[PDB]
């Protein structure tokens, strides 16, 4: 069908009970939910082909499912756990293997919502050693001190999003990698002919998008509560 | 007893050349089969699908794979690697008569053909009037790699490949940044095995 799934993204606490929703128009009997995560493809956790059936998939402890309707296929995590952070997809099929998949559901499980942190960001600007010697520039994205690791980041060009020229970290780094709980970094570049950076009309930003707390999480520290949010920032183009 | 196995989590080609991501099953009787694939921050899409009809599948862009049942094997080709074709690509099985079965994926990495490297470490400034750096290493061909640091206060990224559409030029990069007052970019990278032409300015 168009198959749905609600939410897009999610951040919990452990020990919450979560549910996933999907929905579909074209009444296939069969659904399906799935995890992926790194590694690991795409693991099956439950699935059912009628309204009266409800089978295990291979990794379906910590999880139940209801199908409430022909449309509706219920995921709940029953008491969320971080190695229950994943992408989520659920699927319908018709009787000849033709599956739809949804979008995806990414949720993470964080043990303390106290240690969630938006990034601070910055550009580097480029090299006048780059310039000169190959007569292109690269501009260095950093986004850092951030937690979970749940972001995007793209790049803006005199007001648009940009795809060419930039290359993104895959996947970012730990800051204390010995600590469970450590925050994360990110780089970005974006590489111009220097003619285009040398033209100081021309504006570059760097935007992260953020996932942290929503309005209803209780705060009680004095820094700013870490809710859902854009951090970017941004050079303009310099003739020296 | 029925399964798909695909090896290598990531694995590479030279751009322009073959690419051959390997799957092999364990089915007995002859189950359908599909490549998916997955390119970075979105969801699955179908590439190809092997149902019993034709053996040698066409899919799109170039994509086939051929169903050989002797060997048990359906490995997804295509004549000539693009940068476009990075991605992660998934093989999977029916089973049960009810569903479908993941193998594990394989990341494909593309490596650019840079025939004028120009192997470089440069300093950038914060645009911001910190006087803040980053190190950026940049412009050395797929013969080099680049090693995390010995460490821990300095941070390397793995390096990276941009296509800059406007000029029709890739080129690999990694960034090094610390808060160490010792820290210069000239040792930066250190740890890697770097062009012995490597450009290091000022």
């Amino acid at each position: 069908a168009d198959v749905t799934q609600t939410p897009r993204n999610r951040i919990t606490k452990t020990g919450k009970r979560i549910m996933l929703e999907c929905s579909q128009t074209k009444g296939h009997d069969r659904m399906y939910w799935y995890r992926q995560d790194p590694g690991l493809g795409l693991r099956l956790i439950y699935y059912s082909f009628d309204v009266k059936d409800i089978n295990k998939g291979e990794i379906s402890d910590g999880y139940s499912v209801s199908r409430q309707a022909q449309a509706k296929f219920s995921l709940s995590l029953e008491s969320a756990i971080p190695n229950q952070t994943a992408l989520y997809f659920c699927a319908t099929s018709d009787e000849s293997y033709g599956y739809t998949f949804g979008s995806g559901t990414r949720l993470t499980v964080v043990e303390d919502l106290n240690k969630v942190s938006p990034p601070e960001v910055a550009v580097f600007e480029p090299s006048e050693a780059e310039i000169s010697h190959t007569q292109k520039a690269t501009l260095v994205c950093l986004a850092t001190g951030f937690y979970p690791d749940h972001v995007e980041l793209s790049w803006w060009v005199n007001g648009k999003e940009v795809h060419s020229g930039v290359c993104t970290d895959p996947q970012p780094l730990k800051e204390q990698p010995a600590l469970n709980d450590s925050r994360y970094s990110l780089s970005s570049r974006l590489r111009v002919s220097a003619t285009f950076w040398q033209n100081p009309r021309n504006h570059f930003r760097c935007q992260v998008q953020f996932y942290g707390l929503s309005e209803n999480d209780e705060w009680t520290q004095d820094r700013a509560k870490p809710v859902t949010q854009i951090v970017s920032a941004e050079a303009w183009g310099r003739a020296d | 007893a029925q399964s798909v196995t695909q090896l290598g989590s990531h694995v590479s080609v030279s751009e322009g050349a073959l690419v051959l991501l390997r799957c092999n099953y364990s089915s007995s009787v002859p189950p359908y089969l599909f490549w998916y694939v997955q390119y970075p921050n979105q969801g699955l899409q179908l590439l190809l699908k092997y149902t019993s009809a034709a053996t040698l599948v066409k899919g799109i862009n170039g994509f086939e794979a051929e169903f050989k049942k002797s060997e048990t094997s359906f490995h997804l080709t295509k004549p000539s690697a693009h940068m476009s074709d990075a991605a992660e690509y998934f093989c999977a099985v029916s089973e049960q008569d009810d569903k479908i079965i993941f193998g594990k994926g394989t990341r494909l990495h593309i490596l650019p053909n840079i025939q004028n490297p120009d192997p470089a470490v440069y300093q950038l400034r914060d645009s911001k009037s910190s006087d803040k750096s980053v190190c950026l290493f940049t412009d050395f061909d797929s013969q080099t790699n680049v090693s995390q640091s010995k460490d821990s206060d300095v941070y390397i990224t793995d390096k990276c490949v941009l296509d800059m559409r406007s000029m029709d030029f890739k080129s690999n990069s990694a960034v090094a940044w610390s808060n160490k007052s010792d820290f210069a970019c000239a040792n930066a990278f250190n740890n890697s095995i770097i062009p012995e032409d490597t450009f290091f300015p000022s």
